């Protein structure tokens, strides 16, 4: 059922691009037009047949990275060059010819130890440390680059007038040592990606692509061009700077990995990220392109969603039904069904006529809701919104100079053009509580459908000759149209607030730089457990770029799940990082509640579980925030020389404390648990029962089971005292959980602030905590100095595995007598439960085992 | 005199009761707190009927009884809507 959606041989340029099989590239440089500038080194490249003039822009960069960027030397028109998707203009890094011969120019980053080789003839890059080959470009001479001519295609019953011809442009990599890569969302496909040689490319572009399937290489909603690879001597990373349909094709090779990029216009621009660990390249790319927005903490609880609650009375009863059965929850989410027949930032007269009381009646129960806003605006003179965007100009357009108007949830729509930034701040100020009636504070947004679905477009997406801001081809622009409408959507929760709020904003499509304001998710899943198991490879693919927010429909969107399929998802998705559950229209209705109580209780289980992870949960994101650090990670992250890892998509962990391996299979009863490392250990968290690395465990499971272990040597903190919403507990005390290595130590970290505003930014106010455990003593002391705050946040208990028994306990803090602690100590577990220390979160202190 | 939890698990000091931690199992010696899991507070509701909420629900920031005495240390004030 697939012919909606063309193949590489039936994208002409794609067809193209790949019938250029490896050979000699007919590009050489001339080093007579050699220039060494105050940032760059520019060099002519001519193709030999055709004469063509191009002109490489070629930089080393601060922290350890390359970018090449490849242009016309006199082009007929400009070509596309991304903007807003990098933070800062990179700086950059001295350049040096340091040796030359007839064919070559030896170039110096700095003063080492990074030397890139231009060869003249055939053009080629080389990149190493010191003497030793990181990565080639076009080395298998892949290069491809079609000028702007002085064309037109008909895919289906969609015509492309195509009005500037062929403008493809691609380039290949080499990978010398590498045997796995990974990256490139958004696939419904493994982790480890797969070589393309005897099948289909990966293809980027974001596409609406109803009931997809698993395993395959089809591109979905959102579109990240990056590309790691991993060994077991180094890390490397390809950023491709290019916002337009993108093909990637893997082939493999003394182990070497060739990877090759085919974008349909724009210039080349590539950024090589080059470690040596893949932690190097994490923040590589982070000052790239930023880094994880730090979510608001009620958007780390429990999201309930369904296309579509009833009505403003069927809201409250979802609410009051999570209190009457003891489960906590944070957001009731508002579907498209909540507005008057899909005209965005309305609602519907009847079922919601007074939202301002409903909203009022959540923020008395200290919840939150979630409405969602589409890009795609109903063709209707009525409708405000349409008439002051087709009044002011801010559609997308067609060549003749209209509005263009496709076909979507209401019927005949236009879409504006995001690209604008006059589009986006009138779409900020939209969400002023003036303007979007009946918001409130505790009401945030959902984007959909943003990559923009057109039901009646070519591949169900915006014809590619649509003009956009600047005469731009939508073909130029078509990945980072979504991130335009989450960008100008966060902004609009910021503006709102007067500056002060954090906002929260979930997005389907995406880009890279998408990080940045708020969360994803992977679309339309269905209630089957192949689904379920792939959410784990979805959502690692995406937080190795960059994109830690991301989650999975709990349940899955389309068809029924059965209780056994629905717990083990609401186990899944309490370990990972958006947590919502969510179903199609027509689906039953399964809030958790409604099920027989053993699989409510699992679920209530599991959904504790998550709540008192939130210290925990908060902490990674400000470490994601300010690091560039990922939230979930693979095990090989953490485990980069256990070459057994390098595939693994049924595990993952949470930092570097918590291994996750959640029951995937119906009817299960153990799993096989591989817990890694040399001298490590691991403690099972529901037994205490301590294991010794590396070896795979056989774990049996029950229906409440999720199997969960903390790393020896770490300490996760944790709200011990559930309530009903993140909100009620963000002044409880904290209990922290210590894992000692078997050298006896241990160390966490614990971030604190208000839960929702830019202060810990503006005015510093907020904690960052460091616990130590060494000898037989626990300290806590500031890890950021500059950071204060007002809490009553205190220390109610550690819990403290792999200790024995102490003769006593004693606390020290700063500003009061040493005091005696009185502890529960398990001879059989090894567990020491320390009661009651009483101090400030805020304060210095140390407790002493003697 | 020391406390007994009443299910009969332990003997704690009468300044453990509603000091903030849970001490009993079955969370008897935090009555007016919310430091046990699985503890409750009573309402006495003049003017209504009475109500035992979870302990979870003490200082919560939310109104659970209509006598508004769930939330003495949390912020939020309620009014007395037993009548
Ligand atoms: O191919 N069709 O069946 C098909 C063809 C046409 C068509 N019409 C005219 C011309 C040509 N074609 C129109 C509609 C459909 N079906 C669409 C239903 C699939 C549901 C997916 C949507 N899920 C989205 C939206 C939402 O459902 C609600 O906002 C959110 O709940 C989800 O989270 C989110 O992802
Ligand atoms: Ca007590
Ligand atoms: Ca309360």
């Amino acid at each position: 059922d697939r012919s909606n959606f063309k193949t590489c041989d039936e994208s002409s340029f794609c067809k193209r691009q790949r019938s250029i099989r490896p050979g000699l590239s007919p590009y050489r440089a001339l080093l007579d037009t050699l220039q060494l500038g105050p940032d760059a080194l520019t060099v002519h490249l001519i193709h030999e047949v055709t004469k063509v003039l191009l002109v490489l822009e070629l930089q080393g960069l601060q922290k350890d990275m390359t970018r090449i960027r490849i242009d016309e030397l006199e082009p007929r028109r400009p070509r596309y060059r991304v903007p807003d998707v990098l933070v800062a203009d990179p700086p950059t890094a001295r350049l040096s010819v340091s040796g030359r011969d007839d064919n070559s120019v030896e170039l110096t980053v700095a003063e080492g130890p990074y030397k890139i080789i231009l060869t003249a003839q055939p053009f080629r890059l080389d990149l190493l440390e010191d003497r030793s080959l990181l990565l080639s470009v076009n080395a298998r001479g892949l290069m491809a680059f079609e000028h702007q001519r002085a064309w037109e295609e008909t895919f289906k019953t969609h015509s492309d007038s195509k009005p500037y011809g062929p403008t493809s442009v691609g380039l290949d990599f080499s990978l010398p040592g590498m045997e796995h890569v990974y990256g490139i969302p958004e696939h419904a496909d493994s982790l480890r990606l797969k070589v393309t040689e005897g099948g289909e490319p990966y293809r980027l572009y974001n596409l609406d692509v109803f009931q997809y399937e698993l395993n395959n290489p089809m591109a979905l909603y959102g579109s990240v061009p990056v590309l790691l690879a991993h060994s077991f001597h180094r890390d490397l990373g390809i950023f491709w700077l290019n916002a337009a349909e993108t093909w990637v094709d893997i082939s493999s090779n003394t182990p070497q990995t060739d990877i090759r990029w085919m974008s349909e216009s724009g210039i080349i621009d590539v950024f090589l990220m080059l470690g040596p660990s893949v932690f190097d390249v994490f923040r590589q790319y982070a000052s790239l392109t930023g880094t994880q927005a730090l979510p608001p903490l009620f958007s780390l609880g429990y999201h309930q969603s369904r296309w579509n609650y009833r009505d403003e009375a069927d809201v409250l009863e979802v609410d009051q039904g999570f209190d009457d059965h003891n489960m906590p929850c944070d957001v009731i989410w508002l579907d498209i069904e909540h507005a008057d027949g899909k005209r965005y930032f309305t609602w519907d007269p009847t079922r919601f006529p007074q939202p301002l009381n409903m909203l009022e009646h959540l923020a008395s129960k200290r919840r939150k809701l979630v409405a969602i806003v589409d890009p795609h605006i109903k063709v209707d003179s009525g409708y405000r919104v349409h008439e002051e965007l087709r009044n002011h100009g801010l559609y997308v357009k067609t060549r003749d100079g209209s509005d263009y108007e496709g076909w979507c949830w209401p019927g005949s729509a236009s879409y504006p053009d995001f690209t604008n930034p006059r589009m986006r701040a009138w779409w900020s100020n939209m969400f002023s509580f003036d303007n979007y009636e009946g918001s409130a504070p505790n009401l945030y947004v959902w984007n959909d459908m943003n990559e923009p679905s057109v039901f009646n477009g070519p591949e169900v997406t915006m014809l590619k000759d649509a003009v956009h801001y600047g005469g731009w081809e939508h073909r130029d622009i078509h990945n980072i149209y979504g991130l335009y409408v989450h960008m100008a959507t966060a902004d609009g929760l910021i503006q709102r607030s007067g500056g002060i709020e954090r906002p929260f904003v979930l997005s389907r499509a995406f880009f890279s730089g998408s990080q940045r304001f708020g969360a994803v998710w992977t679309g339309d899943n269905t209630a089957e457990w192949d689904h379920l198991k792939i959410s784990i490879p979805m959502c690692l693919s995406l937080a190795l770029v960059g994109l830690s927010f991301c989650g999975a429909d709990v349940g899955g969107f389309f068809k029924n799940p059965e209780p056994e399929l629905l717990v083990r998802w609401y186990q899944m998705g309490a370990y990972q990082p958006f947590f919502r559950a969510h179903a199609h229209l027509d689906t039953g209705r399964r809030e958790p509640w409604l099920l027989a109580s053993q699989y409510q209780d699992a679920i209530r289980d599991a959904l504790f579980q998550r709540y008192s992870l939130l210290p925990f949960w908060y902490t990674l994101f400000y470490q994601a925030h300010k690091e560039g650090f990922p939230v979930m990670r693979p095990l090989w992250v953490q485990y980069p020389e256990d070459m057994s890892t390098f595939s693994i998509e049924d595990q993952f962990m949470l930092g570097d404390a918590l291994l996750i391996h959640p029951v995937s299979d119906a009817g299960a009863h153990g799993v096989q648990v591989y817990l890694p490392g040399q001298e490590e250990v691991w403690y099972d968290i529901q037994s205490y029962q301590k294991h010794h690395g590396p070896q795979t465990l056989y774990l049996p499971v029950t229906l409440s089971s999720i199997p969960v272990f903390q790393r020896g040597g770490t300490i996760v903190p944790r709200w011990m005292r559930v309530r009903r919403s993140s909100d009620c507990m963000k002044d409880d005390p904290i209990t922290l959980f210590v894992a000692l290595s078997p050298q006896g130590t241990a160390q966490g970290e614990l971030f604190l602030d208000d839960g929702h505003t830019f202060n810990y930014q503006t005015r510093h106010e907020f904690l960052l905590r460091r616990f130590s455990f060494s000898g037989s003593t626990l300290v806590s002391s500031s890890a950021d100095p500059k950071g204060h705050l007002e809490t009553p946040i205190w220390i109610e208990r550690v819990v403290i595995m792999g200790a024995g028994k102490p003769a006593a306990v004693v606390l020290q803090t700063k500003g009061s007598p040493e005091s005696r602690l009185s502890f529960q100590h398990d001879p059989e577990t090894s567990v020491l439960i320390l009661r009651k220390p009483g101090v400030s979160v805020a304060s210095d202190w140390s407790i002493h085992l003697r | 005199k020391p406390f007994t939890c009443l299910d009969g698990t332990a003997t704690i000091p009468f300044d453990q009761v509603n000091d903030d931690y849970c001490d009993c199992k079955d969370g008897s010696d935090e009555p007016g707190t919310a430091a046990c899991p699985n503890g409750s507070f009573h309402c006495t509701n003049t003017g209504y009927k009475p109500l035992y909420i979870l302990s979870s629900r003490v200082n919560d920031g939310v109104c659970d009884c209509c006598d508004g005495t769930d939330e003495y240390n949390s912020g939020t004030v309620c009014e007395n809507t037993c009548r």
